[PDB]
RNA sequence: UAAAGUUGCUGCAGUUAAAAAGCUCGUAGUUGGAUCUCUCUCGGCCGAAGCGUUUACUUUGAAAAAA
């Protein structure tokens, strides 16, 4: 069955950015995923979304500016303490100069730069580029 | 492309399709760079101007470069409604 | 057209397409030509939106008028039912015309004595002209090609939708470009119709007239 | 009618109290309103410079107050010339329980008493007499979110003028920017 | 896709977004509670009861008009049947196909089949005894089921 | 297709799609009130019904049990709700 | 020991190179959809002021031989 939700919707929207698409439909939505998407979109990776609210769960369509090179899910989200990120960082992103880890933290859900501005760890969720 | 001092260093910077922008590549031989001219809006003459679009080879491939192209034009006014 | 009054079709020309036949497609159809057709018939023939043929073919024209050089345009045609068409086409804009065989190599062979290197390429039926699409995506080549309801779209950049088939729509349609880029350029004027009759593209096929001499 | 729990009724809510007193005085739906009373009464700005009524009610009234909504909001506009007025149910929210819970927050909190539910009940009422048909959010580049409404188009007559009204009603008691359209076709 | 069947069929209700008693609908809900009691009386499971309400009185979900469900209904009333529907009917179907298994031993389809629907039945009975639905003593037996039907 | 609108689909499209990939799912069954030449109430019935209904105030049959729509008696007008 | 991403958690393979059980059921194991923003000492600024169901996680602070 359906585990990982996140997964899917990160796997959707690749597939979709891949395909050179501009919009695509990711379902089900949660608040893992809105909140992965609002961290995408701070950085100008994908850009507006919007939610079609179904009486069940939760439809998104995902506008597409052609920036995102991949857009990807950890499973499963393994505990990472501050000391540890830099080799989670230095494993999953092309460069120091750009790519985002994002992790679940008490402070929210937010990206690794921002963590550590927080100077406080999490769970990793995923990445993107 | 950028360095600490402010200067550009890259060697050039490279178009983007118009379409995906996706960078296209230095050896995209499938690659265009269509012009549309544009036209007097009264006498209905070609006056000089021009709308460029560049299409990587990718989407010509797929057959997509008909309604990229299509999409381009009629975003810049080129083509009308309906 | 851009919603230019000036640009937009007039009813001369809607005569001309319902007469040539061009709004008649086939009975299979593209799926990336579905935005140029109206409906199917009952028949099964479905029918070309001519208001987005017009859209297109004004839109060709436009990219062939942005070429400095009318020697830079090529038209190739290897059907012999758009070979005169696309004869007349170059003799009126100035483009370059390939009627017949093209040979492969023309394009990405510089060794070879026909070979050449257009800006723009515009093609009769893209599936029976395909030689020259597929040399396009070598020599970074713009491409129009007048497609029909079942016409591929790879590598076609400005795909008008028109019947292919027929002489008569084929000639018409090189006609209307060759009328549309001379208005675009500034020879020949919009105010009065053009002094060439449609029926100078037209594929004779020499059997009818001898027949009917 | 009126009955706020902090027993201070204001200048405005006395005189709502007292038009609804005289309409049971001199009406044809006087046999429902001798039950029916009301919590609160404000006066909000939409924008521009028209105001709005929202008129608080007990929610197990509120279904009996919505039998005679049209009839009795007419009046009451009648009675306050362009002043548009709304019928909202006095939902109470229960906060997200923390590690912080005491005795009387020892009871789990009922779904229909968390903000979620609250705001989504107070959204449906706000629009009573045109059903909620959709819902989207946008969410813009800076995070912030604005929700679009599709009520029915069977009922759009008497409720286009009421749009920016519903929405400086919701921003006010709710805090969230809010568009009422209407589907294309359903 | 299917627990015990290779098939994945997409065939289901869908229920539409307004959850508002239909305007065609005038029956209240005491009297759509009453109409349920007096089906149930009559020996009907509450998916019968759904069905009938839905194809004759015009009740396109008793949830959106009553405010619950047609068990909670039900076991409100105290009327509800002493085991869950579902387990019934899979202890029903179990207990035909071992009927005919007696008379039938060279049916190894239908020994299959019985496998099948006992782990369907052990399933369901383990999922309500976590929900207190049934009593931790409950077990399914092969040689006293037809006395829970 | 690329840039196909997935946010306001077509009328038609949403009426084509399988009633559960919708863009927002909704039944493609209906309630409609049938009335009978000898009766003086109208009685509601699903689209696609399972039992069979019998007339609300006689014993004529209202419809038949079908694979998929009720089947209905010829003689009795059917109205849609909504 | 690295080279060995030829033990692969990172990070390998299983159509034909070595390889998916003949096929189902099934317990343990593993993994599981959306959803919920006072202070029973009170004294004319100070303290008897609460792991406040809990845990995992994360960030602290103690304490933790030397070499």
């Amino acid at each position: 069955v359906r585990m990982n939700v996140l997964a899917d919707a990160l796997k959707s929207i690749n597939n979709a950015e891949k395909r050179g698409k501009r919009q695509v439909l990711i379902r089900p939505c949660s608040k893992v995923i809105v909140r992965f998407l609002t961290v995408m979109m701070k950085h100008g990776y994908i850009g507006e979304f919007e939610i079609i609210d179904d009486h069940r769960a939760g439809k998104i369509v995902v506008n597409l500016t052609g920036r995102l090179n991949k857009c990807g899910v950890i499973s499963p989200r393994f505990d990472v303490q501050l000391k540890d990120l830099e080799k989670w960082q230095n494993n999953l992103l092309p460069s120091r100069q750009f790519g985002f880890i994002v992790l679940t933290t008490s402070a929210g859900i937010m990206d690794h730069e921002e963590a550590r501005r927080k100077h406080t760890g999490g769970k990793i969720l995923g990445f993107f580029f | 492309m950028q360095n600490d001092a402010g200067e550009f260093v890259d060697l050039y910077v490279p178009r983007k399709c118009s379409a995906s922008n996706r960078i296209i590549g230095a050896k995209d031989h499938a690659s265009i760079q269509m012009n549309v001219a544009e036209v007097d809006k009264v006498t209905g003459r070609f006056n000089g101007q021009f709308k460029t679009y560049a299409i990587c080879g990718a989407i010509r491939r797929m057959g997509e470069s008909d309604d990229s192209i299509l999409r381009l034009a009629k975003a810049d006014g080129i083509v009308s409604k309906n | 057209s851009g919603a230019l009054d000036v640009l937009q079709m007039k009813e001369e020309d809607v005569l001309k397409f319902l007469a040539a036949g061009t709004h008649l497609g086939g009975t299979n159809l593209d799926f990336q030509m579905e935005q140029y057709i109206y409906k199917r018939k009952s028949d099964g023939i479905y029918i070309i939106n001519l208001k987005r043929t017009w859209e297109k073919l004004l839109l060709a024209a436009r990219a062939i008028v942005a070429i400095e050089n009318p020697a830079d345009v090529s038209v190739i045609s290897s059907r012999n039912t758009g070979q005169r068409a696309v004869l007349k086409f170059a003799a009126a804009t100035g483009a370059t015309p390939i009627a017949g065989r093209f040979t492969p190599g023309t394009f990405t062979n510089q060794i070879q004595a026909a070979f050449r290197e257009p800006r723009l390429l515009v093609v009769t039926d893209p599936r029976a002209d395909h030689q020259p699409l597929t040399e396009a995506s070598y020599v970074n080549l713009p491409t129009i090609a007048l497609c029909n309801t079942d016409s591929p779209l790879r590598y076609v950049d400005i795909a008008i939708p028109c019947n292919n088939k027929g002489a008569h729509s084929v000639g018409l349609m090189w006609w209307m470009l060759a009328r549309e880029v001379l208005r675009m350029r500034g020879t020949i004027s919009r105010e009065h119709p053009w002094e060439v009759m449609p029926d100078l593209y037209f594929y004779r096929d020499p059997e009818e007239i001898e027949k009917e001499e | 009618i009126v009955k706020p729990n902090g027993e201070k009724p204001d200048e405005f809510e006395s005189g709502i109290s007292q038009a609804l007193l005289e309409l049971e005085m001199n009406s044809d739906l006087k046999a429902q309103l001798r039950e029916l009373n009301i919590t609160a009464a404000k006066e909000i700005e939409v924008g521009g410079g028209r105001k709005a009524i929202i008129i608080f009610v007990p929610v197990p009234q509120l279904k009996s107050f919505q039998k005679i909504q049209v009839r009795l909001v007419r009046e009451l506009e009648k009675k306050f010339s362009g002043k548009h007025v709304v019928f909202i149910a006095q939902r109470r929210i229960l906060p997200k329980p923390t590690r912080k819970s005491r005795t009387k927050n020892k009871q789990k909190r009922p779904r229909s008493r968390t903000l979620t539910a609250v705001h989504d009940a107070i959204l449906e009422d706000l629009v009573f007499p045109s059903e909620i048909v959709g819902k989207r959010i946008r969410v813009k580049l800076d995070g912030s979110r604005l929700i679009k409404v599709h009520l029915d188009k069977a009922q759009q007559n008497n409720v286009e003028h009421k749009v920016e009204t519903f929405s400086g009603v919701y921003k006010k008691l709710t805090g969230k920017d809010v568009n009422f359209e209407f589907p294309e076709f359903q | 896709g299917r627990m015990h069947a290779p098939g994945k069929g997409l065939s289901q209700s869908a229920l539409p977004y307004r959850r508002s008693v239909p305007t065609w609908l005038k029956l209240t809900s005491d009297d759509v509670k009453e109409q349920i009691y007096k089906l149930a009386k009559k020996g009907l499971t509450p998916s019968q009861i759904g069905v009938i309400l839905r194809d004759s009185h015009g009740v396109a979900q008793v949830r959106f008009v009553t405010g619950n469900k047609i068990l909670r209904i039900l076991k409100s009333k105290g009327l509800a049947p002493d085991l869950p529907e579902d387990l019934y009917h899979l202890i029903k179907k179990a207990v035909a196909v071992r009927k005919h298994l007696e008379r039938n031993r060279k049916d190894k389809d239908a020994k299959f089949r019985l496998i099948l629907i006992e782990s369907r039945i052990h399933r369901l009975a383990r999922y309500y005894k976590t929900k207190r639905v049934l009593p931790p003593n409950w077990k399914y037996e092969s040689s006293t089921a037809s006395a829970l039907v | 297709p690329l840039a196909k609108d997935l946010l306001h689909p077509s009328p038609e499209e949403e009426k084509r799609k399988h009633k559960k990939k919708r863009l927002v799912q909704s039944p493609n069954s209906y309630f409609m009130d049938v009335k009978c030449p000898g009766c003086y109430k109208i009685t509601t019935v699903f689209s696609h019904a399972q039992t069979v209904v019998l007339c609300v105030g006689c014993s004529t049959v209202l419809c038949q049990p079908t694979g998929g729509k009720a089947r209905l008696t010829e003689g009795c007008s059917f109205r849609r709700k909504q």
